[PDB]
């Protein structure tokens, strides 16, 4: 019954370094190793090495040599990881993983304990508006949307009409760009003999700026 | 060094049916080979470990075997939200280490659907803060991988786009992807066609949608 | 009791033998066992038997004591005629389950030879990965030899059940037990032999590496 506590979502202007923490249940580490796997927004699950705390020995995958080290006492409760110069790239989950290794005697390979992973985003940035955009209808069917663009950070909740059109509409998941910033579309699908008549306006609310914008989109002349 | 390359890197089955995943090693194993699952959101789960063991709770659907360099993963009964992303994974060699899959998604079966696309030039209220944006929506087509490529007056553009891809709609069975473009003020109003190519295998041939600037 | 297992390694020379104790394909030699000496090239002594490198059969081994846990890396093989594991206690002999980490813990190695007692001899292996080991007292029998083992050519009176001091059975066969390619890699390529010995009237069914 080993549970593992892992350190709270940190946020980093790029090319710094950030420290993230791993603390189990049971006392200290013993004979078990404290791995770290990091997964970038959608990617895989991508190992970056560990340390073995009654030892010291680090493990450094290949992929991040040199800028990441493992520390970790010899019975300590926490095993650490600082990645520095960090990109935009590095925005990432990172989970720490014990697990009791060996092939051979008394110490055969058991244990897969996880924490419960650290978001960390790289931007310069600090809490901003969205800047809500048409994105005019023109050429069945047509397409319309909102482009709400360079606000930082997640969750920003976009609906339609107050809500009524709900039917036919995409909100895609945002992107993390070059600045830092934020960007998302919304867009629904709407029928093209309704443009000019059939009002059309999306709900933007970004809570931790407290902005909410209403934008128009009519189709362009 | 060991390189886990898994395959399929996309399944598309339906309920009821049998889902084979496979994993080939660049080296031999020392057992201790696991699987894993993960929902969107969600953190991975383990199925299966020692080869063929299932973990705790684990339906006995999960059927693990392999040894050497090559593994499967038998899913049995494919239930609903058995549909997820799927990872092979290794522990030992000195010093311990991990080595993880590639992944394999396991859609949702759907007949092949083309995408609609539509080219969204960029607000004149955009173009007043100084940067234009333009978007292009691929809007519900099968299966997941459409390839878009943006070209501005016949110049493919790298490192200018950006693009997002939905989950698969729940009724539908279908995605969804827009990409966006980004330019200055400036360049944009250097050039004149705006064109968007897009890729996909309901489609014998290109579909490129284009606006041309201010027209 | 897994825990009981001293657990105090740093291979800051890289030797290798840390990856050995874990994982089977990390294994460890021929250029260091050229100093082993055969017991043909040591000489006879009939005076009667008095009491007097650690991978080499011939090694005389200090009477066994209290070590403690600190300098202490591996598991701690202890040897009747068959193996035994000794694990970290305190200075009183109670058990300490916490991998070695006090500095007070001990490993109580402590020998008396059956039948009247516990162990012929020990061996465990330090922290900078050398194989050490004691028992005894060994037997005083250019060239003297102080058994370790069953020296029966140079004393007929040195038997391993009168002069046995550690897992060398003869001056050929050392006793296999789980961790022996550890402590004495260079007996890789011993042949395994069934074998049995009668000390005190118990029969000791055990396997033997031989040469
Ligand atoms: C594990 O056992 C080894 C011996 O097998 C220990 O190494 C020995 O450590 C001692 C002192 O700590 C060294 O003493 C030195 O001897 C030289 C003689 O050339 C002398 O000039 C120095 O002033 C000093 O007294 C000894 O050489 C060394 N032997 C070797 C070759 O390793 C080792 O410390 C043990 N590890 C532990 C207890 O953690
Ligand atoms: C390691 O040490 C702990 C004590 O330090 C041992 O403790 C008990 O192990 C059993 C295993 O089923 C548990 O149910 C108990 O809850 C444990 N704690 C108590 C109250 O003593 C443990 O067995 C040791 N492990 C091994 C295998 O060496
Ligand atoms: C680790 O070593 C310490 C040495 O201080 C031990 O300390 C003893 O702790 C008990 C607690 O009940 C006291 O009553 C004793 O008086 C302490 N003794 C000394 C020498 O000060 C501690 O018990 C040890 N733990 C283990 C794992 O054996
Ligand atoms: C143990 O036996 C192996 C062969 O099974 C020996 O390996 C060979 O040793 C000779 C030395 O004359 C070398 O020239 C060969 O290159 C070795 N071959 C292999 C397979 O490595 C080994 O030397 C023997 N002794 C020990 C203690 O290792
Ligand atoms: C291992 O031994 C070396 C050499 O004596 C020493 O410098 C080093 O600190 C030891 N390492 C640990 C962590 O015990
Ligand atoms: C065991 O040997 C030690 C020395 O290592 C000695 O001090 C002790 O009295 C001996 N007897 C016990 C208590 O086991």
């Amino acid at each position: 019954q080993v549970q593992l506590v892992q350190s709270g979502a940190e946020v980093k202007k790029p090319g710094s370094s950030v420290k993230v923490s791993c603390t189990t249940s049971g006392g200290s580490f013993g004979r078990d190793a404290v791995s770290w796997v990091r997964q970038a927004p959608g990617q895989g699950l991508e190992p970056m090495g560990g340390i073995i705390p009654i030892f010291g020995t680090s493990s450094y995958a290949q992929t991040f040599q040199g800028r990441v080290t493992f520390t970790a006492g010899k019975s300590t409760s926490t095993a650490y990881m600082e990645l520095s110069s960090l990109k935009s790239e590095d925005t990432a989950v990172y989970y720490c993983v014990r697990w009791s290794f060996g092939d051979y005697g008394l110490f055969l390979t058991e244990g897969d304990y996880w924490g419960q992973g650290t978001l960390v985003i790289v931007s310069s940035a600090s809490t901003k508006g969205p800047s809500v955009f048409p994105l005019a209808p023109s050429s069945g069917t047509a397409a319309l949307g909102c482009l709400v663009k360079d606000y930082f950070p997640e969750p920003v909740t976009v609906s339609w009409n107050s809500g009524a059109l709900t039917s036919g509409v995409h909100t895609f998941p945002a992107v993390l760009q070059s600045s830092g910033l934020y960007s998302l579309s919304s867009v629904v699908t709407v029928p093209s003999s309704s443009l000019g008549t059939q009002t059309y306006i999306c709900n933007v609310n970004h809570k931790p700026s407290n902005t909410k914008v209403d934008k128009r989109v009519e189709p362009k002349s | 060094e060991i390189v886990l390359t898994q395959s399929p890197a996309s399944l598309s089955l339906s309920p009821g049916e049998r889902a084979t995943l496979s994993c080939r090693a660049s080296q031999s194993v020392d057992k201790y080979f696991a699987w894993y699952q993960q929902k969107p959101g969600q953190a991975p789960r383990l199925l299966i470990y020692e080869t063929s063991k299932r973990a705790t709770g684990i339906p006995a659907r999960f059927s693990g075997s392999g040894s050497g360099t090559d593994f499967t993963l038998t899913i049995s009964n494919l239930e609903p939200d058995d549909f997820a992303i799927y990872y092979c994974h290794h522990r030992g060699n000195w010093p311990p280490s991990f080595t993880f899959g590639q992944g394999t998604r396991l859609e949702i079966k759907r007949t092949v659907a083309a995408p609609s696309v539509f080219i969204f030039p960029p607000s004149d209220e955009q173009l007043k803060s100084g940067t234009a944006s333009v978007v292009c929506l691929l809007n519900n087509f099968y299966p997941r991988e459409a390839k878009v490529q943006w070209k501005v007056d016949n110049a493919l553009q790298s490192g200018n786009s950006q693009e997002s891809v939905t989950e698969q709609d729940s009724k539908d069975s279908t995605y969804s992807l827009s990409s966006t473009l980004t330019l200055s003020k400036a360049d944009y109003e250097k050039h004149k066609v705006y064109a968007c190519e897009v890729t996909h295998q309901g489609l014998s041939s290109p579909v490129t949608k284009s606006f041309n600037r201010g027209e | 009791h897994i825990n009981r297992t001293a657990l105090n390694c740093n291979d800051s020379l890289h030797t290798g033998f840390l990856a050995a104790l874990f994982y089977t394909h990390k294994f460890n030699c021929p250029e260091r066992m050229a100093h082993c000496r055969p017991i043909d090239e040591f000489a006879q002594g009939w005076g009667p038997i008095t009491y007097a490198r650690p991978y080499c059969w011939h090694y005389a081994p200090r009477q066994c004591g209290t070590i403690p846990a600190s300098q202490v890396c591996g598991p701690v093989y202890c040897f009747t005629p068959s193996p035994v594991v000794v694990g970290t206690t305190d200075r009183f002999g109670a058990p300490t389950y916490t991998w070695g980490e006090n500095e007070t813990d001990v490993l109580i190695l402590n020998n008396t030879r059956p039948p009247q007692g516990n162990w012929f001899g020990c061996t465990w292996m330090n922290s900078t990965g050398f194989t050490k080991t004691c028992g005894g007292p060994p037997c005083n029998i250019n060239n003297t030899l102080t058994c370790p083992t069953d020296c029966f050519r140079k004393h007929p009176e040195a038997t391993y059940t009168k002069c046995g001091s550690g897992p060398w059975l003869t001056p050929r066969c050392l006793v296999d037990y789980p961790y022996r390619l550890w402590h004495y890699p260079c007996t890789v390529n011993f042949t395994i032999f069934k074998v049995r010995m009668y000390v005190g009237g118990v029969e000791h069914r055990l396997n033997a590496a031989c040469n």
